[PDB]
């Protein structure tokens, strides 16, 4: 994979909205959606609060775990245990991505959320090079990788994998 | 099959043939499930075009499926012409009963990719050769898939009792068992029956 | 025809149609297209933008075009011309002119079909009323009253088209557009601020109606940035805002350093006379009044030491009127992005307005205009800070001209106007080539002049400028500019004197550009058109 | 991004017939000691006596090899013998695997299909060397960025570069994401003519 | 272009002309009508409109409608990206508004 497939895979996430325009219900062939009452909250796909949102048709609005509190306590709890610890959602680097780019003056201490989760990236990476070399110095079969999300796997998956391979071919080339 | 369960398995279905190192499993009732509501929802906004904000909610899911789609079948015609002899082979070979890995267009395009392929070595290099050497076998030419790759797997079914060899002592196999939506570094050759009955799926 | 309301007459219709844009080369019309553009990409408007610049070739682009499309939009071109014989259309195609040109010509304006205007008539308007310019002995008794009919028309075109200026910027027009329909934003606004800021810029709106629209915009600030009253610790960082700005009038002094910016706006080297070693010192002493050490005025602003740029906008205010200039606070606007960035509307302008004119050409005309539009939006920061550099780099290129026509007295007194030239000899000559970056150095010499001068008839004559254009064609480009003074009204009045001595002398001329006040003369029929004109304007 | 080349099988039981990387392998000379004469063909080196020491490519020493060691018996360059095989166990961060190359791994896993004794200790080097230099290409791949790094990757071999050349591409590719670059559609294969 | 034709031996250009015939009969089947043009759609959607600036010289470019549209060049469009990505991915066009 490469990140511009991951980023679309997040944009299934739902999120809350709240439009300024009139629409009636719509039948997607991954859902149903509406009816779009002017100044009242809606959930939606991402693709699609973004996209109206380009276009001054809404007015996002935070998910609940991207609070300011929450958070300081998730970016202590990952620094605390020595496993990968569970995380609000699957996808939220791509979620505090796009949202804080698109939406960042309707999110309320955007450059704090931003930094938080930042610093949580930042240790969940670090276990990964230590799991990850342990790995190898070890010479293991095997490895439960506990809540990595999808992201943290692919920027350093086509290298892992492709550096084991390598290992098993030298590793069995003498019983014949 | 609610139209909105063949899109949450029809990514299923595109993430695996991303990932595996070998032709998968074959499903013509899905990619011709989805060309029915390619096929009519594309009607209905042609007809009813004089919306201008409801027929872009329309075209921009629309261009997401089909691209879906798309990239998933692109991603089977490099599996085939890379081993287009080992595809053929296994294919006419097959035990009744099996399903099949190519459909039933693949394989005409396999038939004429390898017919192709020799009629061009037939005539440029190995015409000029002495008479003994004219015939090469594309059984050991062209190089099989590697099995013995890892992989990333979240598990959705709970298995209990799989092998996981480390190398080539029988003794030193010990026995692991997997958690429901785990996540694990195998190799595929141990968990190759496991992609073809849902209880994995390749991340 | 006059557009009474914009909404449904002008976008309303377009809305469902494949538009074609014609683009002149200015900052105010790359701002009011800048607009236009983010309002037809939130509607799925297709249209399609073509750089013109003068009109040979607006003319060629509508030869290839005029097939396909049947709508047309032209921003900053074609009001003070007639337009449906230059580009002779056919009867189905529809034009919208955004033009600030003046005065608008008059058939423009008694043709309610194909030739539609977004001027808001409330901007300084006269036009003559209808049948004033539009159509047995009995017969010639009456014809006879016809041919004085005929008469007073011959002389009331010459009352109307005889002084040439401009209105409101387009990109208030488009601005006032944008908020009707209720999709305005922050960076519609700054381009709104950006393309009016131009005009005062270039120097062709009078300062009554600067102060008159920067009133306007400011409640419009205020409204979109005064929202955030008590949250403004709690606004994301990288969000622009918009501020009023009281604040001084030196070019780009927060980029350059606080010395090579007096020395280069042609508003403080004038006064200080720095052209000339006996009023050098006024530079000297005007600095030591402060207390600013000649170690810190030389470096750049940004490293100055934070001591001394306390009250700088203030005691430099102060310690110009022992000086003679009150006039040195200005009234502007200014942006900040993130944590380093922090534009103040004329350094936008100047920047610009030097990508567009970059003297060393690098293919066709369409080369520039493209890559001066690519730095307005904020994803292209890079050319921008960019066009910083050149925008230096010729203001340290005109104060070096300057002050050879004024060590050498080469503005001539030939009667009713002034009168220079340039020589090829002389270093940076090259750069003021193009015929768009003359009209500048034109109006900054006549500043520095109108100071300089002892005398108490040269203060008060309009200058006339020649420069050569090609040595090919061994042809030059003449450029005419008002009397100069404090209030002045900013009504020019050569393409009038211009078209008639050209037409006296029958030499060879050409009126390319938008405005009239250009024209490129055979190397030869200079005398032969200065002298017919002398006695013309008289 | 479509030009799939085929891989190097090198490091299993037997390379690849179509690859371009163990063609150029097996061209790599080899020292060998004739069991016969070499007769009608002495003109490279008409007959060749027996118990001469002769180098030959690889691929050549494939098919003229068998258990009894019929026609010649190989004995393996120095730097697979004795003496390298401590010099990699002091410190494999060191070796220029260039000069020593630049196929090590890839010859070194068919020196093993000609039985000689000592196969149990060169399949133990090769995999005490690859784990060795290891934690040094997991991080000075993933961690070099817009720098010069011709100088990082001058001692390594084809089994290496191709994995310093997947850590690159993972990091250029993450780092053109973030900076919100990875969204315009460019030229795949134009812009390497141009 | 004549510039890659002129590089292959003259019995590959039998091979291709094959190639690409088995696989526009491949491609026109998948679907009832004239199936599904796999070629295109090489990146994941983001928005449904784009803007592209021409860059070289191209006769009348088509609207299926029958609109033409010429390409002079730096001279910039709004059309919809189901059309543009054929040209993009050659070098005629240019995706500028990221």
């Amino acid at each position: 994979m490469d990140a511009a497939e991951v980023e679309f895979l997040a944009e299934k996430e739902l999120v809350t909205i709240i439009p300024n325009f009139s629409l009636d219900k719509i039948y997607l062939i991954g859902g149903d959606l509406g009816p779009f009452n002017p100044g009242l909250p809606v959930e939606v796909p991402l693709w699609l609060a973004i996209n109206l949102k380009q276009r001054q048709k809404c007015r996002l609005l935070p998910p609940e775990w991207m609070d300011v509190e929450k958070l300081e306590k998730m970016r202590d709890h990952e620094r605390k245990e020595e496993t990968f610890t569970p995380m609000p959602s699957p996808y939220y680097m791509e979620l505090t991505k796009l949202l804080l780019n698109h939406a960042s003056d309707n999110i309320p201490k955007a450059d704090e959320i931003r930094t938080l989760v930042k610093d949580m990236w930042d240790t969940r990476i670090a276990k990964l090079r230590v799991s990850a070399d342990s790995f190898v110095r070890q010479q293991e079969a095997h490895a439960k990788l506990d809540n990595l999300t999808l992201m943290e796997i692919n920027t350093s998956g086509t290298f892992l994998t492709q550096a084991l391979n390598h290992m098993y071919k030298l590793r069995t080339n003498l019983q014949p | 099959l609610t139209p909105a369960e063949l899109i949450e398995r029809l990514e299923q279905a595109w993430m695996n043939e991303k990932f595996a190192p070998e032709l998968l499993e074959s499903k013509p009732e899905i990619v011709e499930c989805v060309m029915e509501q390619l096929e009519h929802m594309e009607e209905n906004l042609r007809r009813a075009k004089r919306e201008d904000l409801k027929v872009s909610i329309h075209q921009m899911e629309m261009e997401r499926i089909r691209y879906v789609l798309s990239s998933y079948l692109r991603c089977r015609l490099m599996k085939i012409e890379k081993f287009f002899p080992h595809v053929l082979e296994k294919e006419k070979t097959r035990p009744e009963g099996e399903p099949s890995s190519l459909s039933p267009e693949e394989l005409a395009f396999a038939r004429e990719f390898m017919a192709n392929t020799e009629s061009y070595l037939k005539n440029v290099a190995l015409k000029h050769m002495p008479p003994n050497l004219q015939k090469v076998d594309l059984f050991r030419a062209v190089p099989k898939p590697d099995l013995d790759s890892y992989v990333f797997l979240r598990v959705r079914e709970r298995q209990e009792n799989i092998l996981v060899e480390p190398d080539t002592d029988e003794q030193r196999d010990y026995v692991i068992d997997l958690e429901k939506g785990s996540q694990h570094l195998i190799r595929y050759k141990t968990i190759a029956p496991l992609v073809a009955s849902g209880a994995v799926q390749l991340i | 025809m006059f557009v009474s309301d914009f909404r449904k007459e002008f976008y309303e219709v377009v809305q469902s149609q494949r538009v074609l844009l014609f683009v002149a080369s200015d900052v105010d019309a790359l701002c009011a297209c800048k607009i236009l553009q983010a309002l037809f990409q939130c509607d799925h408007v297709q249209y399609t933008l073509v750089p013109v610049s003068g009109w040979q070739e607006l003319e060629t682009a509508f030869l290839e075009h005029k097939e396909q499309f049947h709508y047309f939009i032209l921003i900053n071109c074609g009001a003070n011309v007639d337009l449906l014989d230059i580009l002779q259309p056919d009867e189905d195609t529809i034009f919208f002119v955004c033009d600030t040109h003046r005065p608008v010509n008059v058939v423009n304006v008694y043709n309610d079909t194909q030739i539609k205007l977004l001027i808001k008539q409330d901007d300084d308007l006269e036009v003559p009323a209808y049948e004033d310019i539009f159509r047995i002995v009995e017969q010639t008794m009456r014809r006879r009253q016809r041919r004085e009919w005929e008469a007073r028309r011959r002389d009331i075109l010459f009352d109307y088209e005889q002084y040439e200026y401009h209105g409101t910027s387009s990109a208030m027009v488009m601005f006032e557009l944008a908020w009707m329909l209720s999709k305005d934003l922050n960076d519609m606004l700054w381009w709104a601020i950006v393309g009016l800021t131009d005009q005062w810029v270039q120097d062709k709106i009078t300062q009554m109606k600067y102060v008159t629209d920067v009133g306007v915009l400011q409640r419009h600030v205020s409204r979109h940035n005064h929202r955030n009253e008590d949250e403004e610790n709690t606004l994301s960082v990288d969000c622009t805002r918009i501020s009023f700005e009281y604040d001084l009038r030196l070019v780009l002094y927060q980029h350059w350093s606080l010395h090579d910016s007096l020395c280069n706006t042609s508003y403080t080297a004038a006064r200080f006379k720095l052209w000339s070693v006996h009023g050098q010192k006024r530079l000297q002493e005007f600095l030591a009044d402060m207390g600013l050490p000649l170690k810190q005025v030389k470096q750049k602003f940004q490293a100055m030491d934070i001591s001394l740029k306390e009250n700088l906008r203030e005691m430099i205010e102060q310690s110009a009127n022992k000086f003679g200039m009150k006039d040195m606070r200005v009234q502007t606007f200014s942006i900040h992005f993130g944590f380093k960035h922090k534009f103040l509307a004329s350094d936008v302008v100047f920047a610009t307005m030097s990508l567009m004119e970059s003297p060393e050409k690098d293919g066709s005309g369409t080369d520039h205009f493209i890559q001066a539009l690519d730095s307005l939006s904020r994803s292209n920061l890079d050319k921008l800070y960019h066009g910083l550099e050149l925008a230096k780099k010729q203001l340290r290129a005109t104060q070096q001209t300057i002050a050879s026509c004024l060590c050498t007295n080469l503005v001539i007194s030939q009667g009713p106007f002034l009168y220079c030239s340039l020589m090829e000899g002389t270093p940076d000559v090259m750069l003021f080539s193009r015929p768009a970056s003359l009209s500048l150095l034109s109006k900054h010499l006549l500043k520095s002049f109108v100071c300089s001068t002892k005398n108490r008839r040269c203060k008060l004559l309009p200058l006339v400028m020649a420069a050569p254009l090609s040595m090919e064609h061994g042809t030059v480009t003449v450029v005419g500019i008002p009397p100069e003074t404090d209030s002045s009204d900013r009504k020019n009045f050569f393409g009038r004197a211009f078209e008639k001595a050209a037409e006296s002398t029958s030499s060879r001329m050409l009126h390319n550009h938008f405005d009239l006040s250009v024209i490129e003369l055979k190397a030869e029929d200079r005398s032969k058109f200065l002298d017919a004109l002398i006695s013309l304007l008289s | 991004e479509a030009y799939f080349r085929v891989e190097s099988g090198a490091l299993g039981p037997e390379e690849n017939f179509l690859s371009l990387d163990d063609i150029l392998m097996s061209h790599e000379k080899l020292p060998v000691r004739t069991e016969t004469a070499m007769p009608r063909l002495g003109a490279f080196f008409n007959a060749v006596p027996q118990g001469s020491k002769l180098e030959l490519p690889l691929w050549l020493a494939k098919g003229l090899f068998d258990n009894k060691r019929r026609i010649l018996s190989v004995e393996l360059p120095k730097i697979y013998q004795e003496g390298w095989r401590t010099v990699f166990s002091a410190d494999p961060n060191v070796v220029d695997l260039h000069k020593m190359g630049p196929h090590f791994y890839g010859f070194g896993s068919q020196l093993l299909h000609f039985d000689s004794p000592e196969n149990a200790d060169i399949s133990q080097s090769l995999l005490q060397t690859f784990i060795g230099r290891f934690r040094r290409i997991m991080d000075s791949s993933q961690n070099a960025y817009n720098e010069d790094t011709s100088a990082l990757v001058a001692r390594l071999d084809e089994m290496e570069r191709g994995l310093f050349q997947t850590g690159q591409k993972g990091l250029n590719d993450f780092q053109c994401w973030e900076k919100g670059q990875a969204s315009q559609i460019t030229a795949s294969n134009l812009v390497q003519n141009y | 272009p004549n510039a890659l034709r002129f590089h292959m031996a003259a019995e590959e250009m039998e091979w291709f002309n094959n190639y690409k015939r088995s696989l526009a009969t491949y491609m026109r089947s998948l679907g009832g009508d004239e199936g599904l043009d796999i070629t295109q759609d090489m990146k994941p959607p983001k928005s449904l409109y784009i803007e592209v600036r021409c860059l070289k010289d191209y006769g009348e470019f088509e609207v299926d409608d029958g609109t033409s549209v010429l390409l002079k060049k730096n001279s910039q469009h709004f059309l919809p990206r189901w059309k543009c990505e054929q040209l993009i991915r050659q070098g005629v066009l240019e995706h500028i508004l990221s």
